[PDB]
């Protein structure tokens, strides 16, 4: 099949061959394929579905950053990625606490573009958190 | 000692041979190494002893010929009032010429806005 | 002087043996230390440089300034150097490079300009009397990704403008 | 040299220990007691080893005290435990 | 010399002073930069100076109220075949306390064995 | 004295004297340092002293047997136009060895084509 490179500015995430991915994306999320149709996007805050040989499933929290596609060794760059058991239910239960709190303390507009994207981490901790027990 | 002295002027005393000893441990590293090489606690204990260093000298009345100025007098308790003053840190931002040959503490900071 | 004198001055050099060793050690352990950072930083650019393969080299592709190619009359130059001494000939080493690459390009009248991280820099191409556009000093153990970005800020609006026609970046 | 291969032991005084506040201005290392620790009380004898000890090590971390900032913890463990000593 | 010991000594002591110099040079590199920098050939040189310079211990007969263990007597023969075995590689297997104190090669073996 | 030689002959040797006397004391400093710590014009006090000192040399016709090499006789001329070329950087392009062991300016010049 295909080599998938992830990387941050703080460590590289994974690198090897992979059988498929679904992967986040600015307008919604996309499932890569063998040989696919070449392609860049940013991503929103989300996750990456690793299903590597043998079909063995791993769960990787993306925060923010921009997957590549135009050969067939793809790559994703992260502006903030966390492997999926360094986080915990508990990690994204105190995101929710915190957006929760957030959302009844921001009252403008700036400081809810702020609190906007403090709610989309922890959603998208809330997300990956569940996907993780498969 | 403090029988005679009292514990006011020994350790006056003793703080200003402390801080003159290490002054002269670090003027060695100094000299080779450069003092941006030394710790910032020893960059501020070199500063200060090199101000107490200048501020030990006086300009006395019988040398008037050889300085071409006026000589001076100082009292013991404003002696002990100048050396305190200069360990800590109420005249850490005059330069070191600025004690070169004045006379009291009172008129450093004078020679300091005169420099 | 005499052998008092000569016996103090044996001491100082002792006093100086024993210090210029203990930052030896302690400089490698920083080297050590720093070089995880680098090992943790490679592969990120390494990917960063294979992502460019594909604007390097496809079938349909956009216009950008900084991928197209621009006729040359200004280049710049961001160098790192030393907020510190003592590393010997490392600094100028590098400089006498860069200026045989300035003095290549000068040559023929190509402009050129500096832009500096680092103390020496500075006071080195201050000294030389070349141009300096942005500055940065103080990155101490290890920069913030974020505290050094002036000398790019202005060297990529440079290059935007069209006030500079080639970047580069050098560095031991 | 005659009175120092005489004796049994010397306790070396130092004028630059005396002058940096060390009041009994003792110079350990190179102050030296041949009859050691039988001349010694029990509880002194037991304690004292440890003395001896962290101030050797401090003498070698002294020079490191200009930049300790950036040491070992156990290091600047030592450094600290023989400046307290001292 | 070897025109005065012969050349199974004057080789043993040479190659025992060569490996010392060389495990004293190894431990500035394990302190400077430690273990990782050390080579697999330079890590067995260090392996093996360590068991020389244990195996330079020995038990004295008028030692035995401080060590509790009797005395042993080595001929110079045993102690030039125990150096020159640890130097040739056998023996490179036992453990490095099994060389120390024990007397001759054929000692640290049966120690080995216990230990 | 300049009466006597006339001023160029007294203004080289001055100079000569001075670029070695300051070349004394950056030593001291290049014995503990090494050279990369010197200024850029210190370097430069240092590279035109080293030939300075290495075109003091010259081949004596008694020497012809010492060395092997035929000795040479240098007017004054040749010496003072030599060491005034040196001092003012014409040479600065040469090696060190190109001036060792050399009669005059011309056979450094054709020593250093041939390094």
């Amino acid at each position: 099949t295909y080599h998938l490179d992830v990387v941050s500015a703080e460590q590289q995430m994974f690198s090897g061959l992979v059988e498929k991915i679904q992967v986040t994306g600015s307008e919604g999320e996309l499932g890569i394929y063998p040989g696919h149709a070449p392609l860049l996007t940013a991503i929103k805050p989300g996750m990456i579905r690793i299903v590597k040989q043998h079909g063995h499933e791993e769960f990787i929290y993306l925060s923010g950053g921009i997957l590549e596609v135009q050969p067939g060794n793809v790559t994703v760059l992260a502006d903030t990625a966390i492997r999926g058991q360094d986080l915990d239910e508990a990690r994204a239960m105190e995101a929710k606490r915190k957006a929760e709190e957030h959302i009844s303390s921001s009252h403008g507009d700036v400081d809810y573009a702020q609190a906007s994207a403090e709610l989309a981490k922890a959603i998208a901790q809330l997300r990956v958190i569940e996907l993780t027990k498969k | 000692d403090p029988l005679v002295v009292g514990q006011e002027h020994y350790d006056t005393a003793r703080g200003v041979q402390s801080i003159l000893q290490r002054y002269q441990e670090l003027k060695d590293i100094i000299a080779i190494l450069g003092m941006d090489e030394l710790s910032e606690e020893d960059k501020l204990v070199v500063a200060r002893a090199r101000k107490i260093q200048r501020f030990l000298s006086q300009p006395f009345f019988v040398a008037e010929v050889f300085t071409g100025s006026p000589g001076k007098y100082v009292s013991l308790k404003d002696t002990i009032r100048g050396f305190k003053g200069i360990m800590e840190g109420e005249y850490d931002h005059l330069p070191e010429q600025a004690f070169y040959m004045v006379g009291s503490i009172e008129e450093a900071v004078e020679k300091a806005k005169k420099l | 002087a005499g052998a008092k004198d000569i016996r103090s001055k044996i001491a100082s050099v002792q006093n100086t043996q024993k210090i210029t060793k203990a930052m030896e050690m302690v400089a490698a352990s920083k080297m050590r230390k720093s070089q995880d950072r680098m090992a943790a930083s490679r592969p990120y650019a390494e990917t960063m440089r294979k992502v460019i393969g594909h604007l390097a080299h496809g079938n349909l592709e956009y216009k950008h300034p900084y991928l197209e190619d621009r006729d040359v009359k200004r280049v710049g130059y961001l160098v790192v150097s030393t907020d510190r001494g003592l590393a010997g000939g490392l600094n100028i080493n590098l400089f006498k490079k860069l200026l045989a690459e300035m003095k290549t390009w000068t040559d023929k009248g190509v402009q050129a300009d500096l832009a500096m991280i680092g103390s020496k820099g500075v006071s080195f191409f201050n000294s030389v009397g070349g141009n300096v556009v942005a500055q940065v000093t103080g990155m101490g153990d290890n920069p913030s990704l974020s505290e050094l970005i002036g000398p790019v800020k202005v060297m990529l609006q440079a290059y935007d403008e069209g006030r500079l026609d080639k970047l580069y970046i050098v560095s031991n | 040299t005659n009175v120092i291969s005489i004796t049994d032991g010397q306790i070396f005084l130092e004028t630059n220990l005396f002058n940096a506040g060390i009041r009994p201005a003792v110079n350990p290392g190179i102050s030296v007691s041949r009859v050691g620790g039988a001349a010694q009380t029990k509880i002194m004898k037991k304690l004292s080893g440890g003395i001896r000890t962290a101030l050797a090590q401090y003498r070698e971390l002294a020079a490191f005290s200009q930049f300790a900032s950036d040491l070992d913890d156990a290091t600047r463990k030592q450094l600290d435990h023989g400046q307290k000593v001292t």
